[PDB]
RNA sequence: CGAUGUCGGCUCGUCGCAUCCUGGGGCUGAAGAAGGUCCCAAGGGUUGGGCUGUUCGCCCAUUAAAGCGGCACGCGAGCUG
RNA sequence: CGCUGAAAGCAUCUAAGCGGGAAGCCCGCCCCAAGAUGAGGCCUCCCGGCAGCCGGUAAGGACCCGGGAAGACCA
């Protein structure tokens, strides 16, 4: 229950507040969160918080978003994130090529993906792939594009699946 | 995406959103996916 | 972007690979640059090419001084190749190579006050069944009281041709170094002897 | 006792920051200074309003979704020749022409009005070539 | 009503989108293909012929398709009659 | 169609934000175009007497003439 919540700041994480933006430099790396100036950043060592100036809908909204968002950021520079994908479909798989990730999921050609900056493509197997990095949204963004490449199949388990993505396919012939 | 003016819940799982100035009947059933218009 | 001045000497087909590939023959070089359009000086990139040479006793003092600031002999025609900084001081056909794609810009043959059929391929009118004196008119040219005028750009009689025209994606069939002749497949705008500009094609 | 008419007066240059100010409001005050209706010697039938130069026209600001929902359109006279231009693109290309359009929408028409529009000079960005004219800065 | 020439065809088009095809997509009683429907989409195209004054329609053969309409049921100081 | 995500513990493509995404729009291709009176820019050439005024002038141009896949004339 969420802007109410306090955001712990387990070092080594340098929560640097700027006007309308924070700069958090954790062990895993660094980033900056641009933030609404209307919301205060309660910069306390160990746990930082946010104080919504009123309780309008915009301020509970921006309060929860700012709090949970910056918490995601510090958890980013402090731990980074991961989002796996269980590539399915017979003969469908991938393999990292340096930084760029080759993926072949049944086209007239393979498909290569380039990690943007931190973004790494872990290839546990050709069938499963990890995409990790400090960013929480960006992992879901690049991995999002990955699943967008070969979406799930409605009639067969043949498509790029998220880890934990519940496989619901309808019957066919 | 059923388009209509009187978008409404169909099942209890029919969740409603005002996404980008429009009202969407989003649910698990793709048949239940409705766009008010 | 490579280009060269040239003149349409004529057309002819030749035989490469058992194909009578028709080409236009084009006396292009040599083209001496006279002034390089630089962004600091002119706000963009280009050069200024003299082709063909002109009688010294047929040139005005302004142009003469323009070739004194340059170093070239007085030359009849002078044009600009946009976005082309030739290292050399006289561009020739060597900049191109047979098989390279080019686009040619020339002035098509001036057809005078062209009729509407020849100018826009209007069907005109029938030759019989009572067509009264209208065998080549455009028929109606608008609408009634709404809007009750003539739109801009309505196709009508006028000068068909005699205009800067560019055919594109032509192929360099062959270059002729000793002659400054160039061979391009297909036809080129303009009459024989009419000046033209040969340019690398913008396609891809 | 006829009403007083002033003699010809040298127009006093005026610099105005386009930055940070609202489009419509700023254009309003710009038009006001342009008319010379800040001067007690004002007279309608003569353009004696002041020359005006503006900088950072790009730095103008506009309320709401007007970045895109405001479409500066034009008309070529040709069928289907209605060229709609959103406000964003018009900023990327010709913000100075944005302010030109907005203030020109507020000037009185007629040849006096056109000469008045000549009397205005926009410059997107912070600079302008009128230091010789002594552009008096004037906050609004 | 001291005149606003009336159907049809021809020429020339321009425009709307309530889109026929082409572009994109959603759902499917979508296995694939072909589909149905709906949404976004007006850039371009949207055939030749037989019948009939006809528009319309039927038919022939095709097409990706053979759109519906507005423009004085567009267009005679442009034609025809 | 999304990712992140509060309001609203959850979830939410949206509210902050970001992405993809069409023969569609803009540009990109071609042509016109500084009467763009906002008349743009670059190069080169020319240099007296009664804001002016006159003078022949310089550069230059025009008329004229031989023409021309340029053309009704003009251009
Ligand atoms: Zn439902």
């Amino acid at each position: 229950r969420i802007g109410r919540l306090p955001i712990p700041v387990p070092k080594g994480v340098s929560v640097e507040v700027a006007p309308g933006r924070v700069k958090v430099k954790g062990p895993k790396g660094e980033l900056e969160v641009p933030v609404s100036p209307e919301m205060r950043v309660v910069v306390e060592e160990g746990v930082v918080r946010v104080e919504r100036p009123s309780d309008e809908r915009r301020h509970k909204s921006l309060h929860g978003l700012t709090r949970t968002l910056i918490a995601n950021a510090v958890k980013g520079v402090s731990e980074g994130y991961s989002k796996e994908l269980l590539i399915k479909g017979i003969g469908y798989r991938a393999r990292l090529v340096g930084r760029a990730l080759e993926l072949t999921v049944g086209f007239s050609h393979p498909v290569v993906v380039e990690p943007p900056e931190g973004i790494t493509f872990e290839v546990p197997e050709p069938t499963r792939v990890r995409v990790s990095g400090i960013d929480k949204q960006k992992v879901g963004q690049v991995a999002a594009n990955i699943r967008a490449i070969r979406k799930p199949s409605a009639y067969h388990e043949k498509g790029i699946y998220y880890a934990g993505e519940p496989v619901r396919l309808k019957p066919g012939k | 995406m059923k388009v209509r003016a009187s978008v409404k819940r169909i099942c209890d799982k029919c969740k409603v959103i005002r996404r980008h100035g429009r009202v969407y009947v989003i649910c698990e059933n793709p048949k239940h996916k409705q766009r008010q218009g | 972007m490579k280009g060269i001045l040239g003149v349409k000497v004529g057309m002819t087909r030749i035989f490469r690979d058992d194909r009578a590939v028709p080409v236009t023959v084009i006396l292009a070089g040599p083209c001496p640059v006279v002034q390089r359009r630089t962004p600091e000086k002119d706000g963009y990139t280009a050069v200024q090419l003299g082709f063909l040479p002109q009688n010294p006793k047929r040139v005005n003092r302004p142009l003469k001084g323009h070739f004194a600031k340059a170093g070239v002999e007085p030359v009849r025609i002078l044009r600009e190749i946009r976005d082309f900084n030739p290292e050399g001081d006289t561009v020739t056909v060597e900049i191109f190579k047979p098989g390279e794609r080019v686009d040619v810009t020339g002035t098509s043959k001036g057809r005078g006050f062209a009729g509407v059929m020849k100018r826009w391929n209007f069907a005109g009118g029938p030759d019989s069944h009572g067509a009264h004196k209208i065998h080549r008119h455009p028929g109606s040219i608008g609408n009634r009281k709404t809007p009750g005028r003539v739109y801009k750009g309505k196709k009508m009689a006028g000068h068909y041709g005699a205009e800067r025209v560019t055919v594109m994606n032509l192929e360099v069939v062959d270059v002729i170094p000793e002659e400054n002749l160039l061979l391009v497949k297909g036809a080129v705008p303009g009459p024989n002897g009419g000046l033209v500009i040969v340019r690398e094609t913008k396609k891809a | 006792m006829k009403t007083y008419v002033p003699k010809q007066v040298e127009p006093r240059w005026v610099l105005i920051d386009a930055e940070g100010k609202t489009l419509g409001r700023l254009a309003t005050k710009i038009a006001t200074l342009l008319r010379g209706k800040h001067r007690p010697d004002w007279t309608p039938n003569v353009a004696m309003g002041d020359f005006v130069v503006v900088v950072n026209a790009d730095k103008i600001r506009v309320t709401g979704k007007k970045l895109e929902q405001k479409i500066y359109t034009r008309y070529s006279g040709y069928p289907g020749g209605l060229k709609k231009i959103p406000l964003e693109k018009m900023l990327a290309t010709h913000p100075e022409r944005v302010l030109e359009h907005a203030v020109k929408g507020m000037l009185p028409k007629g040849p006096l009005g056109r000469r008045l529009f000549k009397r205005l000079k926009v410059y997107a960005g912070p600079d302008h070539p009128h230091q010789a004219q002594r552009p008096e800065k004037l906050e609004v």
